[PDB]
RNA sequence: ACCCACUCGGCACCUUACGAGAAAUCAAAGUCUUUGGGUUCUGGGGGGAGUAUGGUCGCAAGGCUGAAACUUAAAGGAAUUGACGGAAGGGCACCACCAGGAGUGGAGCCUGCGGCUUAAUUUGACCAACACGGGGAAACUCACCAGGUCCAGACACAAUAAGGAUUGACAGAUUGAGAGCUCUUUCUUGAUUUUGUGGGUGGUGGUGCAUGGCCGUUCUUAGUUGGUGGAGUGAUUUGUCUGCUUAAUUGCGAUAACGAACGAGACCUUAACCUACUAAAUAGUGGUGCUAGCAUUUGCUGGUUAUCCACUUCUUAGAGGGACUAUCGGUUUCAAGCCGAUGGAAGUUUGAGGCAAUAACAGGUCUGUGAUGCCCUUAGACGUUCUGGGCCGCACGCGCGCUACACUGACGGAGCCAGCGAGUCUAACCUUGGCCGAGAGGUCUUGGUAAUCUUGUGAAACUCCGUCGUGCUGGGGAUAGAGCAUUGUAAUUAUUGCUCUUCAACGAGGAAUUCCUAGUAAGCGCAAGUCAUCAGCUUGCGUUGAUUACGUCCCUGCCCUUUGUACACAC
């Protein structure tokens, strides 16, 4: 998907080696969360904003300041 | 892929190598009994030939040296 | 004769093993390294071999008893995972089939491959090789063949070294050659080199079965993994599952598992909708406001933001909205879902892609790489250049294709419509327009570094009106001859284009076999890539636009579960 053009760092090197060449292929995926440009975070990673639960009251009880 | 041994029609060629002559002051120059001297080679006319050009000479030519021009020594 | 409660003896069953066992399992196969109730028989790795011989019984067939030589590193038991099955159950795919369409296989030609030939006809590859190596090679490319140069042999050491160490050379032999390559007599330069010894550098030399990277394939599927816990001595297993559902290990759920991860989905690009927003001589429309050209109680057009006003429906691109199977009706372990209708631009994940897990293959590439180990070679080179030739060579076999077999047509006139692109000033790119030429093309200019110009790429199929008239015919245009041009130093083995002439097979193609379910098949052309020149190739684009079926597991296969296995190099 795209959040691995986002989020996905990834390079490859070779290693010159007394028997031959060695590929070294380093990937990392960053959190999401930090930085500020681009998408902060992973698709589908929806969150929820908590209710602020509130009582509910009985009488009418009209206020004038 | 397998090669094969190159195998010459025609025998080996030696590269040219520089005479070896010691005769560097011999037919350069000539003293006279006083002690006058005259160069008696020729001078190219081109100027970028120098002053010491030094026309060299062959049978029926007179080669320059540097400018690679050819005259005759009967003119 | 039934019922209930017992009891002794018997054939047996169910649960679990506290116990035992290598385990399968076992109420005995328990009371076994905590080893002893009594007693009979049998075995000592696999074969040779229940063979040979002797004995004994039998009418015989044969039975009972029963070796050795020699040979050999396993044979064997139970269970695990996978794979396979002409095993079962459940799903799925137009690289499978059904119903069909278009075909290919038959012809000529183009191209790739094999084989032959050749100095060479370089070479890799054999579903997942064969218009593939972006591989459409005149030179180059090039790796091959016949020859000619050159060192672009760095550095260290040693030797030669006052004209030397060294080059370079006009002409004349010579060489295909105006390569001083080798020479013919002899001049230039000057510690830059030569020679040898180490060493180094190149190599489209070998090894892809030593490697990296990349790509293809397994595998277009839905699959894969650890943490803690449970089961098992263990390899392993559960989690990751009966059922229903989904394109989906997608969910509903069930549940010795719980809670997670990757993949799927989500995501991104593109294609459709927006009379909503923001606006635009690099896009348009109107007002013709401005002159106006042509016909006429008003139409078609010209120049239209430095002649001018407006205004974004169409065009463009930013921010956005819009679909979430919405609503409704049915059906369902009435849950996940599914099927119809109505709305809507859009209701197969709305269409198409991009991205895409674990594990792997001795899959391809050392000929993309100044990615690379090792081996070989390195001055008469397997290094590098230059000339010429080959890669194209034809008794033949095969795979991609192109053009056809005609009247749903060919030819002629006229009509006359796209979309995706690309384009030069570090040099000649896209080219309008005028003139010349039958043509191909030539010439003089212009515009365009580009929503500005080429270009409305006025493409082709197609349409209408005529010639033809079922005759291999005016279908077909292979082969071949003559001439005219363009690209290129160079066109012969004919680069390609044009004109005239020649006018072959082919009358729909055996066995067999490919692709495809809607703006899709098929027809048709166009742009881009490769490109000095060369498309019958590819990548995309649009124009015209069907038939058939919304299914099945018969063939070919894919996934899950169960089961068998003497398979694991895995049928
Ligand atoms: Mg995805
Ligand atoms: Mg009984
Ligand atoms: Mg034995
Ligand atoms: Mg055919
Ligand atoms: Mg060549
Ligand atoms: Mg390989
Ligand atoms: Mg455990
Ligand atoms: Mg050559
Ligand atoms: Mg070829
Ligand atoms: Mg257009
Ligand atoms: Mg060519
Ligand atoms: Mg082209
Ligand atoms: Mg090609």
């Amino acid at each position: 998907g795209q959040p691995v053009n986002d989020f996905i760092d990834t390079a490859t090197r070779h290693v010159l080696m007394r028997q031959g060449v060695l590929g070294i292929k380093v990937k990392i995926m960053r959190d999401p969360a930090k930085s500020r440009t681009g998408p902060k975070a992973l698709p589908d990673a929806v969150t929820i904003i908590e209710p602020k639960e509130e009582e509910p009251i009985l009488a009418p009880s009209v206020k004038d300041y | 892929k397998k090669r094969k041994k190159k195998v010459y029609t025609t025998p080996k060629k030696i590269k040219h190598k520089h005479k070896k002559v010691k005769l560097a002051v011999l037919s350069y120059y000539k003293v006279d009994a006083e002690g006058k001297v005259t160069k008696l080679r020729r001078e190219c006319s081109n100027p970028t030939c120098g002053a010491g050009v030094f026309l060299a000479n062959h049978k029926d030519r007179l080669y320059c040296g540097k400018c690679h021009s050819v005259y005759k020594v009967n003119a």
